């Protein structure tokens, strides 16, 4: 546990997801004002 | 058939364009040409500066060994030259 | 014998049993760019060794 | 054999040929 | 010590024979 | 017409666009350097 | 057991085969020695 | 209003000259022969 | 030679005694043949993707079409239509004429180009020559990939015709 | 209905139309498409192949490429936070991270964009055949740059971003694998040339059939677009070519899907026997020979020929191809015909 | 004929009995390859020649289950004095073959019995099939006949464990094999992985079964994704056949427990790896360190072991035409002729570059440790400088069947840094089977290269059914009358 | 529609047919374990592919 593999892989995880989170959150702003 | 097509075919000839791009342009060319003018861009992709691939002598070449501690070897790689 | 040494290569079926293999062999350096009319090798035999079959076609 | 294989699969591209050249089934105008 | 000049005013030369030709106006 | 200039066939524009005017700009330096 | 509609006709042409029997045949050629090796 | 000719010749140099800016970077640059 | 293996040995020695595939010539050989490859499976693909409706899988739909018809068993602009969503119009033809010629374009423009390239080597001035061209600062030569590139053709260069030629120039 | 409220966004007839492909497609389409002039500029190999890359090295711009990573690498898809880099941009570029990168962006690049055809086509409202047509593409280039790689020993051997990269890539083949000598890929060949054949056989078919429907000299004005019917009469051409070269069409229907399968075909073909490069289970021998030949110092093929080329192209290669099997080649062992 | 077999995608009548066909036609083809594997399968060696050696492509999966004995009184262990029941390479061939005349049999009241009751809805006057629902079940009992597998088979609780062997090919054996869910419970090669697996997703493929089997398709899904239509679920799954597809011939390839060693093959990656000669060697340095003889030492390392370190048993060395077992290659690996090192006047120990992968034809350079060149059988004789003779090179063999010999004379020396870029020489009788010497890709390869073509073509109509399943009112052809768009 | 045994006692199994449900309604539910399958498939690729390396996890043959 707590490998320091294991946690690129969790860093890796979330920043998917922040390009996750921002550009679909970014994708409805622009989807509801038109 | 349909086309929700913007200006475009003409917005070259914009009066207002080759203004505020007669000023993009050029501070986008030399912007870069710095990037490269300093020197930056070696140390941004480390790419070697023409004295620095092999060591002033030594006339093996940096190739990666192993797999797991890549980085390691190309530290000691890279100080090499001196 | 394609290129001049006599050390005749030929690729063919009833020899060269195979597809892939034969083909019809060139002219040899010796008679280069030079005509080989079937009719000069003074053997149809000769006009055989010396690719002559290739130009011809 | 071989030799001989290879010849007829030829000798038939040759029928095949014929074949589609003269027994060719017309192109209808209509 | 460089030419690059006469090379470009040759060039500026006739694109801008046109110019002077348009912005007078001669059936071009 | 009611044209505006913040569109996506601008922001397309803008992706490859400029920084290529900065690749060719940087590529200047990239033929002069040497040793 | 009353006979079965979704029996249509089966379809092919007279040159239909004109293209196949070429390349099918054709294939042969290539393919072949690779068999004789 | 700038001619729309002139848009495509001014630029046509662009190349044009960048090119020639290129093509000589090989006859001294850092790939050169020498 | 005529023969399948005879044709690339005399590509191979070629290779290896005009880097031929280092040509801005042989490029246009592949360039259009590279390319009416791609582009036949457009005109192709975007013909047959646009074709009325005539038959309903009873049989097939190939049958779209009698022969003779002055008609046109595909739709032009339901065609470009498509293209033109794909690619940014203006990218996607509109006119049918201004198409099909395009296919003769690619192809035989670089088919010749290639057919000169060789032509024109027939007479030695081969593809590019880079061997070693990047140079170190003390003068160690820095290796261009063209120069592996090098070795596989010196390789080549050295074994093809062997005991053929007793002396030091292969110039033929 | 949020969720068509971003869909309708989205797939709203831009000028170079988005789309749900868009969030995909784009992207990867581009740090690839990027990554590989990023580093066709900057970049260099000089620590995977000991060789220069980018311009910046001094490389042309048929010399340069992302090359692939050292074989020393495996098939780990060097990650920037990869245990390889660690996390670290200006190294994780010196281990030749952006290949991974710019192979696997392209890759997901190429799906996205199949899935571009798949949309529009289905909005728009038209056979799947585009789309279906890219399948040929996506075999060439998976079957060309993943699946042999992985069934190999490295990333290294995988074809390098650039020009001279993959043409020594074709050389390479021609060597240790004698590629042109396979079924397979003899056939790739039937179709990227035929496919252009029809290209063309076609395209100037069409330009010297059509008739003088427009006035002058010329055919751009000629009528369109999807107006009057047929610009070239598929019968006047007919009889052209049923007596040329003996058999014409007769369906355009047909002449636009047999235009299709011909290359897109072909294509599909070699994708496959490129797998069978990965377990290095090509066509290299016929057995039929090599022994024939071994008792015979009289009899020789092309086969032959072809075949010492190999070696050549092969012992003079590999050493300094690859670098990572230290190989030492004295003078003598090197093979090499007599005066050259 | 290009559409011939779309007379089923609707009544589920005559379409049961060709997927009841089809089916009858692989076991069919079961047993049948079995009899003939099975009847050619020399099994009078297990160390020289394995089932891996001479081409044996169904066999190998039976031994990996369990199914390892023989009626004919032998066994893939060595073991020559147990037989499991009717489970014998021979029932099992015998199995399936019955299965098939069997199916065969059924088959056919499916066809001739197409207008079935069931086989329509009740509410209109029709047929059609709740996709969603058979789905349900089929999920379900998928789940719970797997579940079982590692739950008895796989552990024991009933059943063959499974083939486990140990780091090196040598002590394979079917054994019972215990789950672990810990992290090295994903290990391709811990097996415990994957009895813990199947009784996991066995269990969740069952939950996913009821689920499946109980709620309700969400409209914007059925709707969506035109299912309802038999055709959507062809292409819901090709894309799942092709996707595993894919992995399997990627576990053989690389390791991987449920492909073993002694059943298929070497790791391509065994001859990358040097590994087999990594290990040999530290048993010949932990046997000579402690009280052992140099010509003692190799002595200890086993023919198998040895045998593993030659590259003609590397799948890597194949060709796509050569049609055969290993066997037929290189020859009847018959014994080992034992470790060869060669020296010179000075004596130093000099080592043979070895011949890798790619290279279907290497030089033989000698080169002692350090790594300098110091002897190689020269294309050029003029300017011979390393020349074997002139730096005058011997080998000696410790181990082995040749042990205890030194060659000195160069012909014969030469010969053996010949056989030696192979890697460990062996004795191979080539005249039974009249070997041709061009070693062929073992099955664990070629399994590799099917789960290809097969793999790769599966994709792509996942794209043309996937096609003909979200475009059906297109592909007939496009409404003749559209405006602008 | 001809009459069996087994078969009475097989539908219903097969009438529900357009057994549709209410809009999307439970789709999230379900992309929401792909969300954790997806990431599933890529922790094990990432493991075999010798990029996450875990704790007592040598991925070789020397496993037992
Ligand atoms: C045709 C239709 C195409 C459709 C197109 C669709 C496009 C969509 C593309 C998306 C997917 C692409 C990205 C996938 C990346 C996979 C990463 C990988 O590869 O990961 C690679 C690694 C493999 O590990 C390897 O392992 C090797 C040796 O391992 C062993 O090495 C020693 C053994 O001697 C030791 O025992 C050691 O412990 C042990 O690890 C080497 O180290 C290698 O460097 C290393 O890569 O992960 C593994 O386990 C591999 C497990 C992957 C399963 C197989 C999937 C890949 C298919 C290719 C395999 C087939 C082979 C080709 C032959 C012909 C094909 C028809
Ligand atoms: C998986 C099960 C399955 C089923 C039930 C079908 C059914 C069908 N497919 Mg299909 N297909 C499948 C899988 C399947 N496919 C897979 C995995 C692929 C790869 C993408 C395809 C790719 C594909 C294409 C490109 C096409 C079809 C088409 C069809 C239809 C044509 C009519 C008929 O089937 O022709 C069968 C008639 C024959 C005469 C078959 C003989 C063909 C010979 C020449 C092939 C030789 C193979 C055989 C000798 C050995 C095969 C073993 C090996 C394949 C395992 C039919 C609906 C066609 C379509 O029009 O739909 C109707 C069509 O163009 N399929
Ligand atoms: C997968 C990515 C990829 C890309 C981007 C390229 C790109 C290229 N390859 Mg190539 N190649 C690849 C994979 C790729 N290859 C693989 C996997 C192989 C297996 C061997 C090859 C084998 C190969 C050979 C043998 C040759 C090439 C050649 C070429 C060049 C000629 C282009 C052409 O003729 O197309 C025709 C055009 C089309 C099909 C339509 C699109 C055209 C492209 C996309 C645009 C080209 C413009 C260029 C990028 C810059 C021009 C600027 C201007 C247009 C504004 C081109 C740079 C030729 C070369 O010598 O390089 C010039 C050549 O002889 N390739
Ligand atoms: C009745 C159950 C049954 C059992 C116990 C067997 C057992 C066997 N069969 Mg077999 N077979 C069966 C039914 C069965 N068969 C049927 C109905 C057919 C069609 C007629 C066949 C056709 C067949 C052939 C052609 C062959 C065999 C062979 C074999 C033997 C080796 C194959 C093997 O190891 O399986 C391997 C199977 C797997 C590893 C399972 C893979 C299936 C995938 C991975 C699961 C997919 C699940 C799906 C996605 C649902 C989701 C799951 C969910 C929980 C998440 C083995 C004794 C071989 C043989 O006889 O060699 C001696 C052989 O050549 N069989
Ligand atoms: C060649 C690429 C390709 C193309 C052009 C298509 C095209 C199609 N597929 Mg499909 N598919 C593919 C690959 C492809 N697929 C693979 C590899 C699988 C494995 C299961 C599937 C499984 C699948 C199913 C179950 C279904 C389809 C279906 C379809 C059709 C409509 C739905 C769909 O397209 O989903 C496309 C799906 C995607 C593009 C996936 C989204 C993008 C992924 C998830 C990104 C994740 C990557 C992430 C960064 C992780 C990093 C990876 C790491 C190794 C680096 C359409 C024709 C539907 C259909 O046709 O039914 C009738 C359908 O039901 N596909
Ligand atoms: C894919 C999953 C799977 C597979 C492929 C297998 C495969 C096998 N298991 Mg097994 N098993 C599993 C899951 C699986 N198991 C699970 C979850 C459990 C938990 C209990 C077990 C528990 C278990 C035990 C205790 C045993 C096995 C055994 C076997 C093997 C012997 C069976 C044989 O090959 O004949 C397969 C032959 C056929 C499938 C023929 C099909 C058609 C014929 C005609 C059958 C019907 C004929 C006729 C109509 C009458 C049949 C019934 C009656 C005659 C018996 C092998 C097939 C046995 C072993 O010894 O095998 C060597 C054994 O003793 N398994
Ligand atoms: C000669 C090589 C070749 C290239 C240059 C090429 C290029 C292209 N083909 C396309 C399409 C097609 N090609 C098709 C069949 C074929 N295409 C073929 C061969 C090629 N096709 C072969 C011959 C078949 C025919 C037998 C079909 C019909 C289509 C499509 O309809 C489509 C189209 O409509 O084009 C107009 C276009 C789709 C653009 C795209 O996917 O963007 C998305 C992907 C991007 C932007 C990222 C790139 C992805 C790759 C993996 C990254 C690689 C980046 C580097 C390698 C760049 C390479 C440059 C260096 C190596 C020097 C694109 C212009
Ligand atoms: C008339 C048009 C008709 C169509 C056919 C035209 C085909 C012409 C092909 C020419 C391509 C290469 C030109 C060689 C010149 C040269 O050499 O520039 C090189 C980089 O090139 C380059 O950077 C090539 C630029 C191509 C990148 C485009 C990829 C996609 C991005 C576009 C997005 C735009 C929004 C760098 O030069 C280097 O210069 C020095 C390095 O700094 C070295 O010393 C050497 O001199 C070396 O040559
Ligand atoms: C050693 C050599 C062996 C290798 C073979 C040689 C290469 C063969 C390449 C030609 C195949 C392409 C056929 C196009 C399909 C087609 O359109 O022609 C069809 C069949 O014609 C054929 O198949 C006829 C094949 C024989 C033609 C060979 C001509 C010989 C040389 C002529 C020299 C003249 C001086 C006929 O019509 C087609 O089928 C019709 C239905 O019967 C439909 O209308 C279709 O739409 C389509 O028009
Ligand atoms: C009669 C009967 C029986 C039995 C039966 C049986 C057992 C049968 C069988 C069987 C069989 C007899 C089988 C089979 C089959 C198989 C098959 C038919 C297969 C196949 C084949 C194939 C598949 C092929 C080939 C190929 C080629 C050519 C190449 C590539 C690969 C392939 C494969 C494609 C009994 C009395 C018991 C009961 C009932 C009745
Ligand atoms: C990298 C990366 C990324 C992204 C990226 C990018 C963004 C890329 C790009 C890019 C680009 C965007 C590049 C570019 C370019 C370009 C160039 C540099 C160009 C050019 C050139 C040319 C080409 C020119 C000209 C010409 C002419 C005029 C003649 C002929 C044709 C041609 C075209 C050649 C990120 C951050 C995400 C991540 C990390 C990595
Ligand atoms: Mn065959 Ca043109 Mn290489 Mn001398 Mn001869």
């Amino acid at each position: 546990t707590i490998t320091p593999s294991l946690k690129g892989f969790f860093i890796g995880l979330l920043s998917g997801a922040v390009v996750l989170g921002l550009t679909f959150a970014v994708l409805i702003a622009i989807s509801q004002i038109d | 058939g349909t086309t929700g097509e913007r200006p475009f075919s003409d917005i070259i000839t914009s009066v207002r364009y080759w203004v505020i791009h007669s000023i993009t342009i050029p501070a986008l060319f030399i912007a870069g040409w710095l990037f490269v003018s300093t020197g930056l861009a070696y140390d941004v992709f480390g790419t070697p500066r023409p004295d620095s691939y092999y060591a002033q002598e030594q006339r093996s070449i940096p190739l990666v060994t192993d797999r797991f501690e890549a980085k390691q070897q190309v530290e000691t790689f890279l100080e090499q030259l001196k | 014998d394609i290129d001049g040494i006599r050390e005749p290569v030929s690729g063919s079926l009833l020899y060269g049993n195979n597809i892939i293999t034969g083909a019809v062999v060139p002219s040899s350096n010796a008679i280069g760019l030079h005509f080989y009319p079937i009719w000069e090798a003074a053997s149809l035999d000769e006009w055989l060794y010396n690719g002559g079959p290739y130009q011809l076609i | 054999m071989e030799t001989i294989t290879y010849v007829f699969i030829f000798a038939c591209i040759i029928a095949l040929f014929f074949f589609a050249i003269f027994f060719r089934e017309p192109p209808r105008i209509t | 010590i460089a030419q690059l000049t006469m090379i470009a005013m040759i060039g500026i030369a006739g694109p801008m024979i046109i110019f002077l030709l348009a912005v007078r106006r001669g059936n071009l | 017409v009611s044209y505006p200039i913040f569109t996506v066939r601008w922001v397309a524009v803008h992706t490859l666009a400029v920084p290529t005017i900065f690749f060719l700009g940087a590529i200047a330096a990239m033929q002069f350097i040497q040793r | 057991m009353e006979p079965n509609p979704n029996r249509q006709p089966v379809e092919l042409n007279r040159t239909s085969l004109y293209l196949g029997l070429l390349l099918i045949l054709v294939l042969a050629l290539l393919f072949s020695s690779y068999f004789f090796n | 209003r700038i001619p729309l000719w002139i848009v495509a010749t001014v630029a046509g140099m662009g190349v044009i000259v960048i090119v020639g800016l290129f093509f000589y970077g090989a006859y001294a640059g850092l790939g050169s022969s020498l | 030679p005529l023969g399948i293996s005879g044709t690339f040995n005399f590509m191979i020695v070629f290779q290896a005694e005009h880097n031929i595939l280092m040509h801005p010539f042989h490029q246009l050989g592949v360039a259009g043949v590279f390319g009416g490859a791609l582009f036949c499976a457009m005109h192709g693909s975007l013909v047959t993707s646009s074709l009325i409706r005539e038959t309903t899988e009873t049989e097939s739909a190939n049958y779209g079409y009698k022969f003779g018809q002055e008609e046109e068993t595909y739709n032009i602009v339901a065609a470009h239509g498509y293209f033109g969503r794909l690619i940014f119009q203006y990218a996607s033809f509109n006119n049918s004429r201004s198409l099909h010629f395009f296919l003769a374009a690619w192809r035989v423009v670089g088919v010749w180009f290639a057919a000169l390239g060789i032509s024109t080597m027939a007479f030695n001035l081969n593809g590019f020559n880079f061997n070693h061209s990047v140079i170190d600062a003390k003068g160690n030569v820095i290796n261009t990939w063209a120069d592996i590139i090098n070795r596989a053709n010196l390789g080549m260069e050295v074994m093809h015709e062997r005991n053929a030629h007793n002396f030091p120039l292969d110039l033929a | 209905g949020w969720f068509d409220i971003l869909d309708d966004w989205l797939k709203r007839d831009r000028f170079v139309f988005v789309g749900w492909s868009g969030i995909l497609l784009f992207p990867c389409a581009y740090l690839a498409l990027g990554g590989w002039l990023t580093g066709t500029t900057f970049v260099t190999s000089w620590y995977t192949h000991g060789l220069a890359s980018s311009y910046l090295e001094g490389c042309n711009f048929l010399t340069v490429a992302v090359s692939t990573p050292a074989n020393s690498m495996g098939h780990s898809l060097l990650l920037l936070w990869g245990p390889e880099a660690q996390g670290d941009f200006t190294r994780w570029c010196q281990l030749g991270g952006l290949w991974t990168f710019i192979a696997l962006h392209g890759a997901f690049g190429l799906i996205g964009f199949m899935l571009r055809q798949f949309e529009i086509a289905r909005l728009v409202g038209v056979r799947p055949y585009n789309a279906i047509a890219f399948s040929a593409p996506i075999a060439v280039f998976v079957s060309v740059f993943l699946i042999y790689p992985l069934g190999q020993s490295s990333w290294f051997f995988a074809p390098s971003f650039g020009v001279a990269a993959i043409f020594r890539f074709l050389l390479f083949f021609q060597g240790f694998h004698n590629w042109t000598l396979n079924p397979f890929h003899m056939m790739g060949v039937a179709g990227v040339l035929g496919g252009a054949l029809l290209c063309a056989i076609h395209g100037a078919t069409v330009e010297n059939t059509l008739f003088q429907d427009g006035e002058g000299a010329s055919t751009f004005r000629a009528f369109n677009p999807t107006q009057a019917e047929e610009t070239y009469s598929m019968v006047t051409a007919n009889r052209f070519w049923s007596q040329i070269f003996g058999i014409a069409f007769s369906n355009k229907r047909w002449l636009h899907f047999f235009m299709l399968f011909v290359p897109v075909t072909g294509l599909w073909m070699s994708a496959i026997g490129v797998v069978g490069l990965a377990l290095n289970l090509r066509s290299y021998d016929f057995i039929s020979q090599e022994i024939r030949a071994a008792e015979d110092p009289e009899f020789e093929t092309f086969y032959t020929k072809n075949l010492l080329l190999n070696e050549g192209i092969r012992a003079w290669m590999a050493p300094q191809d690859q670098p990572h099997e230290n190989f030492v080649f004295p003078e003598e062992v090197l093979p090499r015909g007599n005066a050259l | 004929w290009y559409r011939v077999h779309t007379v089923l995608i609707n009544d589920p009548g005559r379409l049961i009995a060709a997927h009841l066909m089809h089916t009858a036609l692989v076991a069919g083809w079961a047993g049948s390859m079995a009899l003939y594997e099975l009847a050619t399968f020399d099994p009078s060696d297990p160390v020289l020649n394995p089932m891996w050696r001479q081409g044996m492509f169904v066999l190998p999966f039976m031994a990996r289950l369990g199914v390892t004995g023989s009626w004919s009184g032998w066994s893939i262990t060595g073991e020559t004095g147990i037989d499991p029941g009717f489970w014998s390479f021979e029932g099992v061939a015998l199995a399936h073959i019955v299965l098939s005349g069997l199916l065969f049999l059924a088959a056919c009241w499916h066809w001739v019995y197409w207008d079935l009751e069931l086989f329509r809805d009740p509410r209109t006057g029709e047929p059609a099939l709740d996709l969603p629902k058979m789905f349900g079940i089929h999920l379900f009992l998928a789940g719970l006949l797997c579940f079982g597998f590692g739950a008895f088979h796989l552990t024991g609780l009933f059943g063959p464990g499974m083939w486990v062997s140990d780091p090196y090919g040598l002590t394979g054996s079917v054994q019972p094999v215990a789950p672990e869910w810990g992290p090295d419970g994903f290990n391709p090669y811990n097996p415990g992985g994957v009895v813990a697996h199947h009784i996991a997703a066995g269990i969740v493929g069952i939950i996913a079964g009821l689920f499946h089997i109980l709620v309700r398709p969400p409209q914007r899904l059925y709707k969506a994704l035109r299912m309802g239509n038999i055709e959507t679920v062809l292409s819901s799954s090709i894309a799942a056949v092709f996707f595993a597809a894919f992995v399997v011939a990627g576990t053989m390839w690389y390791g991987s427990a449920t492909t073993p060693i002694e059943l298929f093959g070497p790791t391509r990656y065994q001859w990358d790896s040097s590994y087999f000669q990594q290990e040999i060697n530290r048993r010949v340095q932990a046997s000579l360190a402690s009280g052992a003889t140099l010509e003692e030492a190799w002595s200890a390392i086993p023919e198998k072991l040895a045998f593993y370190d030659y590259i003609g048993n590397n799948p890597a060395k194949g060709g796509l035409f050569r049609t055969g077992p290993m066997n037929k290659g290189d020859g009847i690996a018959q014994a080992w002729k034992g470790h060869a090192v060669f020296r010179n006047k000075e004596g130093e120990e000099l080592f043979v570059r070895r011949m890798p992968a790619f290279f279907e034809s290497f030089p033989v350079i000698l080169t002692d440790k350090n790594g300098v060149v110091k002897a190689d059988i020269p294309f050029r004789r003029a300017e011979s400088k390393y020349s074997f003779e002139q730096q005058g090179v011997t080998v000696s063999f410790y181990g082995g069947e040749l042990n205890g010999q030194t060659f000195t004379d160069p012909p014969t020396v030469k010969s053996y840094a010949r056989k030696a870029i192979f890697g460990e020489i062996f004795e191979f009788d080539t005249e039974t089977l009249n070997s041709d010497g061009i070693f062929r890709t073992s099955p664990r390869g070629w399994f590799t290269f099917a789960h290809a073509v097969f793999a790769l073509l599966f994709f792509f109509g996942h794209i043309w059914h996937g096609a003909r399943t979200l475009f059906r009112d297109v592909f007939s052809g496009i409404d003749p009358e559209l405006s602008p768009e | 529609a001809r009459r069996t045994w087994l078969g009475d006692i097989l539908r219903p199994l097969n009438s529900e047919y357009g057994k549709v449900a209410p809009g999307w309604g439970t789709t999230p539910l379900m992309a929401v374990f792909m969300g954790l399958f997806l990431v599933f498939l890529l922790i094990i690729l990432e493991i075999y592919n010798s990029t996450l390396i875990l704790d007592g996890v040598n991925v070789s043959w020397k496993a037992l």
